RNA sequence: UGGAGAGUUUGAUCCUGGCUCAGGGUGAACGCUGGCGGCGUGCCUAAGACAUGCAAGUCGUGCGGGCCGCGGGGUUUUACUCCGUGGUCAGCGGCGGACGGGUGAGUAACGCGUGGGUGACCUACCCGGAAGAGGGGGACAACCCGGGGAAACUCGGGCUAAUCCCCCAUGUGGACCCGCCCCUUGGGGUGUGUCCAAAGGGCUUUGCCCGCUUCCGGAUGGGCCCGCGUCCCAUCAGCUAGUUGGUGGGGUAAUGGCCCACCAAGGCGACGACGGGUAGCCGGUCUGAGAGGAUGGCCGGCCACAGGGGCACUGAGACACGGGCCCCACUCCUACGGGAGGCAGCAGUUAGGAAUCUUCCGCAAUGGGCGCAAGCCUGACGGAGCGACGCCGCUUGGAGGAAGAAGCCCUUCGGGGUGUAAACUCCUGAACCCGGGACGAAACCCCCGACGAGGGGACUGACGGUACCGGGGUAAUAGCGCCGGCCAACUCCGUGCCAGCAGCCG
């Protein structure tokens, strides 16, 4: 009756929710940094951004996410932040991204 | 319908039997032929000649 | 397969003299000499005039019988002449010929080609030193076809091998009566073999 | 990885391998990447050994793996030693 | 050979299923219609060990009906027991079961069961054994209450006693014989030992110098006459109460024949002569299919008896009987509760197998490259009533037909047959129970549904008066002898008569396409004017019952419309010949066990054609 | 190096023209008959349903426990069961279960074939190269406790280890925005800003072996794209709403209407759209003079599927054949509370069928997974079995033996035929029996050398007491079809448009 696949199962569940975690982190706070962007608020905008790639890239490093993955979140999102700040702006938390 | 060659026979009315394919000349819509020596269809008792069609052993020599 | 049952009866029916129990098939006896027709509640009767069919089959048949050799190893052996180089009915006898029972006989350490198959088949014939018993065995340029040491003095192989002393043997092949070895030369041209059989209506035959 | 190995041809009680190169994921008797040697285990003809050494070398520098009874038979035919 | 194959049978609610179910139990220390309608019908072997002894078990049904389940395990099995209702005695079927027996020279012991009930008295079971079917029984042990005191059982022969203080048999356990009874007992030992005598000769001095032998010497005294066939050992008890079973099992293994106490079986070798069966594991292989069962789990089930050799799991064997390569691909030894499957199965031993897929009852097995012998086999016996089937709704008409295929195979009692004349399919068995549970089979095991009827009857007609006539040609047309016989346009019309349009019969035409459609409207006309009537099949039937029934039996054949020609005896019982017509003969086999309290049989064969009585006709133009 | 035609429409002829046959072939089936061996090959139907066993595991050199057998004495020892090692058990953690194996249901399609493209991408383990492996924390099972259960086991509370998780550091390097140079679809470089690493285990230990982390390159395997090629019906002629395109997003390793908002109104179709029917495609195969025609079982390559349908998770890879969820169909256990299941893996059963095998042996080999290794696992595989299913080979005698027995057939009553066929004489000696007996197996490992090269040693065989060799040794199965023409082969009897034959003429 038994084998021991079973196992895979069990952990694929932990890692089910590590990544999950990992993920919805993620978005929570791209979202929160083009938001901020938005509203012209650079220096929590910039804030966030830098914490939103630290967990991307973070999250590169195992299964999470890999890849030009990551980097392209990145890209997405500084493109995204750098423009919207651009409309009003200067890149006060001179932190984050390239003068 | 299919013909039951030989001379004599023995296939009444729940006879199994095996049709083989081949149509006879000379009765309109009998496309298929009894395989003798099958199922209920005996073989052709007597028969000495062609005995392999008619489904017939060999017959002892005594 | 080699038939099995009455020779000098076809000896007959092909109407020409084969020779299918080597010594007897030259007596005052080999049927052709004393009933030169076909066997059989007929026979003796009014021939009809052969279809171009019966022609062949029966040059085909004449052929196959010589060596007795079943149909299926005869078309083999004549589809494989076919597609080798150059003229088939030629190259044909040659492969016919080139057999390890055939050669045996040739060489006549055995009376008659049955006899041979089965002097082969017995383990009597060596080819290179090594037992043979393969009557099919294709029988190559350059081969000693000898007899087995342990049969040498065999009292059919003394009286088959007393006969040599005299006899020539066939042009494609060389034999030491002495020591019982035998030497395959080359392949048989076409006329060394005084074939009663026109090998072009053989092919003929399986061209249908 | 990728593979030195025996793919097996030949016949029944008649084994006649191939030194063959093929991700270790394809069936033994599958699509290869190039072939370099044959083998015969029973020697029944002299040439019964045969590898093509600067082939398996290139081979071998760019990571493959022989089978244990692979690299007993490249070894026997010098891929290994350096003078 | 520390090996005991034996039967139960017995009559009908006898106790054998319940009495096996026990045995399973006690040997255990380390089934549709069957539930619906209350019987056993299929028997299954079944292993369990008592004192280091295998036994294999056969617990048979007692109906008629499945005669075929004894005649089979009578065979195959080497030694019975013989179970009797106490309450009862002998009845109908256990004289049945026990002349097959017979048959078989089957070595057994009775076993009065059901001690416990009210009536329940060995003398009733004594007497009746002796008086009703010529046995000699020998009492080996006696009781400790009549019927509703039951309590303990004492055993003769070793002096010893048990009493049975639940009906659970948890708290068993010896006591001495109380003070009456001892005087009883006694009395058959010595009266055993009286019997023994007729064995050992040892005894039979040591009798007459009043010196009662060793309990050893004894066992083997009694044992050998059982196995002679001119000895019964009885014992009693109650299977329900658990009272007797243990002491059933050990007489099992003290009395009852291992393979070797009997003589070994006899076959027919390709060439023609008969020859014994040496029993040896390691001669050639011959073996004795004796049951088919389509079983899921594991598909077609077939039982053997293996008389010589080792029959070794994984091989392939001939069907001399049928000469066909068969595979056995597993072994397999039936317990109380799981099966066991085995590597193999020696001489002496019964199985099932697992492959085999031609192979039906009575047919033979042997070794793969074995002498092809066939052995004596296991006895027809021949169907006693017949029925019309057809499904309710046709396209079941193939699954009809296919099933009663698959069931005239597993039982060959049971025979499919297809009337000539009109083709309606003929179904016949051992009794109406048995049509009954094979109907009540097509339904639930098969899922198809079916009428069961009269066949219709083969009708002839005739003429009365000679006649004259002009077809436009003319013709004179006489009757002619019942049973006569009989241009090509007249032979024609012979098919059809006027009356029912069954086929005319027992004239002659005289003469004094063209002409074929004269003939043919002559003699339509004849048939006519000659003032016909309608000729039925008459059966030549000769009936065998016990005198007792004599009149009763010949008074219903009168009453079928019959004729009665003599009455020989044959053997013990006595004959009734006579005619009788096919139409009133229906279902007689039922009515006739009826009143032969199932003892009489009867056999039946066309004999003649008749006109009938005038009444029919009218309500046969119908 | 390759090509045969014949019968049949008529009173007869020519032509037309259909029907019919001789040939080759097959995963075959059926009938009569059947001796051996070798190599192949065997569910073509119900992609119906399946009892039972086995088909995927492995690491104690990742980690902590339970149990057991020992060594070594604790109270001297059985009651507090203590250290050391060698077993076992699950658990945690890895690597593998995406390969291998099955099947052809769906698919008329970039599915396949063929050739290309990717400045639009990925690739675990393997190799080459560079630089690291420095600090700290933490939790979940196992385990104990309890509630629950008939059990499966299931929940709760608490303990705990690591190559499990997490943060911090170093940043060789890498990612990302932006600017610059080169290049030209997203390719290479560079500057500043931000952001990103890691794991320990074993030994004979200031040295070796296995692992861990980052980057660059290689190799291998892939994804996506495009040209062309890929059946029957047009009695299917119009098709299309994410439909065609754009913009901006989302998504992915990556392009893409793949998905979503918005805008535009497109896109496709007689060069056959759309629809319906059939079908997995190819290397090949069969046939054919060829061109063609047909096919695609076995073996190889690609695709698809895993009871039907949808779905994602884990992951280098799967939308997963023996992993998971839900719906549907069907079955099984049940104490009626609930549980369990998926042979198109090997065998096998059952049903369907004209019809298709062993519930075999072995991991000795080759290959695969895990492991430092020993080794474990491997129904892949190597073999054995059954079947004349196919092909190749072999036997059932050979030489002698009468103007020719007997029997049987014909007969013009002399003969003629069977027929040298037999009988009979010699000869050989399938089977048998005796003795001997393989290759396939040398590696991994061990020792010298350095755990490299190179030299030396040891183990290992399912098939198999088989093949084969040697020695003895018996005259030892033959049947099936046809004999009007095509078509090779004719007489007698029986029969009398009957019985019957028949592929066509008849
Ligand atoms: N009083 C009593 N009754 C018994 C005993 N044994 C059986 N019976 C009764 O008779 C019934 C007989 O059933 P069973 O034991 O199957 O008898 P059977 O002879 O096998 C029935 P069949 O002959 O049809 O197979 C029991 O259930 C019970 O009713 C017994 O030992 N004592
Ligand atoms: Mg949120
Ligand atoms: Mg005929
Ligand atoms: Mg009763
Ligand atoms: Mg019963
Ligand atoms: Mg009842
Ligand atoms: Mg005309
Ligand atoms: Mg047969
Ligand atoms: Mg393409
Ligand atoms: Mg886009
Ligand atoms: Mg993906
Ligand atoms: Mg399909
Ligand atoms: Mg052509
Ligand atoms: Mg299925
Ligand atoms: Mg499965
Ligand atoms: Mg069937």
């Amino acid at each position: 009756r038994n084998l021991s696949a079973l196992k895979r199962h069990r952990q694929s569940l932990k890692r089910r929710l590590r990544n999950k975690a990992k993920k919805s982190a993620i978005k929570t706070l791209s979202k929160k940094a083009i938001q901020l962007a938005q509203e012209g608020k650079a220096e929590e905008a910039l804030k966030i951004m830098r914490k939103a790639e630290s967990l991307i890239d973070k999250a590169a490093k195992g299964s999470t996410l890999h890849k030009n993955a990551a980097a392209r979140r990145k890209s997405r999102l500084m493109r995204k932040v750098r423009q919207l700040l651009e409309a009003a702006g200067a890149p006060l938390i001179g932190g984050g991204l390239s003068a | 319908t299919a013909y039951i060659p030989g001379e004599g026979h023995n296939l009444q009315e729940h006879s199994v039997v095996l049709i083989r394919g081949g149509r006879v000349k000379d009765l309109p819509g009998v496309r298929y032929h009894i395989v003798r020596g099958v199922y209920d269809a005996a073989g052709v008792k007597d028969r000495k000649k062609s005995r392999s069609k008619y489904g017939t052993k060999k017959p002892k020599e005594a | 397969g080699r038939y099995i049952g009455p020779v000098c009866r076809l000896c007959r029916r092909e109407g020409v003299k084969l020779y299918l129990k080597g010594e007897r098939c030259y007596s005052p006896k080999c049927a052709m000499e004393r009933r030169p027709y076909p066997p059989g509640q007929h026979g003796q009767k009014r021939a009809r005039r052969p279809s171009d069919y019966a022609v062949r089959l029966r040059e085909k048949q004449k052929l196959r019988r010589i060596y007795g050799i079943s149909e299926r190893q005869f078309r083999n052996l004549f589809e494989e002449a076919s597609k080798k180089k150059g003229v088939t009915g030629s190259v044909f006898l040659g492969l016919l010929e080139s057999r390890l029972d055939n050669v045996v006989y040739r060489l006549g350490f055995a009376v008659s080609r049955r006899q041979a198959r089965q002097l082969v088949r017995h383990g009597h014939i060596t080819v290179n030193g090594r037992r043979v018993d393969l009557p099919s065995y294709r029988v190559r340029p350059g081969d000693e076809i000898a007899v087995a040491e342990k049969s040498r003095n065999l009292e059919l192989i003394r009286q088959n091998l007393e006969a040599m002393k005299g006899r020539k043997v066939g042009p494609w092949l060389s034999l030491d009566v002495e020591g019982m070895k035998g030497k395959f030369l080359r392949l048989p041209d076409r006329e060394d073999l005084a074939l009663p059989v026109n090998e072009q209506l053989v092919i003929e035959f399986y061209s249908r | 990885m990728v593979k030195i190995r025996l793919a097996r041809f030949g016949s029944k009680h008649n084994p006649h391998y191939r030194i063959v190169v093929t991700d270790a994921r394809r069936k033994r008797d599958g699509k290869y990447i190039e072939k370099i040697g044959y083998y015969d285990p029973r020697k029944t003809t002299p040439d019964w050994l045969k590898v093509d050494v600067e082939r398996a070398r290139y081979w071998l520098s760019v990571g493959a793996q022989p089978t244990d009874t692979a690299r007993r038979l490249l070894r026997q035919a010098g891929v290994f030693r350096q003078e | 050979k520390r090996l005991r194959n034996i039967g139960i049978a017995a009559h009908i609610d006898a106790g054998k299923t319940t009495t096996t179910e026990r045995i399973l139990y006690y040997t255990g220390r380390i089934m549709e219609q069957e539930r619906e309608r209350g019987i056993t019908i299929t028997a299954a072997v079944t292993t369990c060990f008592w004192k280091d002894h295998r036994i294999n078990i056969i617990d048979t049904p007692g109906h008629v009906d499945f005669t075929i389940e004894v005649e089979r395990s009578m065979r195959v099995l080497d030694g019975a027991i013989v179970v009797f209702d106490s309450s009862q005695g002998v009845e109908p079927q256990s004289e049945t079961v026990w002349r097959q027996a017979e048959k078989y020279k089957v070595p057994r012991i009775a076993f009065a069961n059901k001690m416990d009930k009210t009536g329940a008295d060995l003398w009733l079971v004594i007497r009746t054994m002796q008086e009703r079917l010529g046995a000699r029984p020998v009492v080996m042990q006696l009781p400790i209450g009549r019927e509703d005191t039951f309590s303990g059982i004492i055993d003769v022969l070793r002096m010893k006693a048990y009493t049975y203080g639940n009906d659970l048999g948890t708290d068993i356990r010896e006591i001495p014989i109380p003070e009456e009874y001892l005087d009883q007992a006694r009395e058959y030992h010595e009266k055993l030992v009286e019997v023994a005598a007729d064995f050992d000769e040892n005894i039979m001095l040591k009798y007459l110098e009043g010196e009662e032998p060793t309990e050893e010497e004894l066992v083997a005294a009694i044992r050998k006459g059982t196995i002679d066939l001119k000895i019964t050992p009885v014992f009693l008890g109650s299977a329900l109460k658990n009272k007797g079973v243990q002491l059933l099992l050990d007489a099992v293994v003290d009395y009852l024949p291992s393979p070797l106490d009997i003589p070994p079986i006899k076959g027919t070798t390709p060439e023609g002569e008969v020859v014994e069966i040496h029993p040896d594991p390691n001669g050639p292989l011959a073996a004795l299919a004796f049951k088919i069962m389509a079983d899921p789990y594991v598909g077609r089930l077939t039982f053997i008896r293996v008389y010589s050799g080792t029959l070794t799991s994984g091989s392939y064997v001939y069907n001399t009987t049928k000469g066909r390569k068969e595979r056995v691909a597993r072994l397999l030894r039936m317990h109380a509760n799981h099966r066991e499957e085995v590597e193999e199965l020696k001489a002496g031993d019964l199985g099932a197998v697992v492959g085999l897929k031609e192979t039906i009852t009575g047919d033979t097995l042997v070794g793969e490259d074995a002498p092809r012998v066939i052995l004596e086999s296991i006895e027809v016996p021949e169907p006693v009533i017949d029925v019309a089937i057809e499904p309710k709704t046709k396209a079941d008409q193939e699954k009809l037909s296919q099933a009663l295929a698959r069931l005239a195979e597993e039982d060959p009692t049971f025979r499919v047959s297809t009337h000539p004349e009109t083709g309606q399919t003929i179904i016949s068995g051992m009794g109406e129970l048995h049509l009954e549970i094979i109907v009540d089979r097509l339904k639930r095991e098969f899922k198809v549904d079916a009428n069961v009827g009269k066949p219709q009857v083969a009708y002839r007609e005739t003429i009365t008066k000679p006649v004259d006539v002009e077809g436009k040609v003319k013709i004179k047309v006489e009757p002619l002898p019942r049973g006569s016989g009989f241009q090509k346009g007249i032979e024609e019309a012979m098919q059809s008569g006027p009356l029912i349009g069954f086929p005319v019969v027992d004239i002659k035409v005289t003469l004094y396409m063209a002409f074929k459609i004269a003939g043919s409207m002559a003699i339509k006309e004849a048939v006519q004017k000659g003032d016909p009537v309608i000729l039925e099949p008459i059966m030549r039937v000769e009936v065998t019952t016990p005198e007792e029934y004599m009149g009763d039996v010949i008074g219903d054949l009168n009453a079928r419309r019959g004729q009665i020609l003599g009455m020989e005896p044959r053997g013990n019982a006595q004959v009734i010949r006579a005619f009788v017509p096919l139409a009133e003969m229906f279902g007689y086999a039922t009515d006739l066990r009826s009143k032969t309290q199932g003892r009489g049989s009867f056999v039946m064969f066309f004999d003649h054609y008749q006109e009938v009585p005038k009444q029919v006709q009218e309500k046969l133009i119908k």
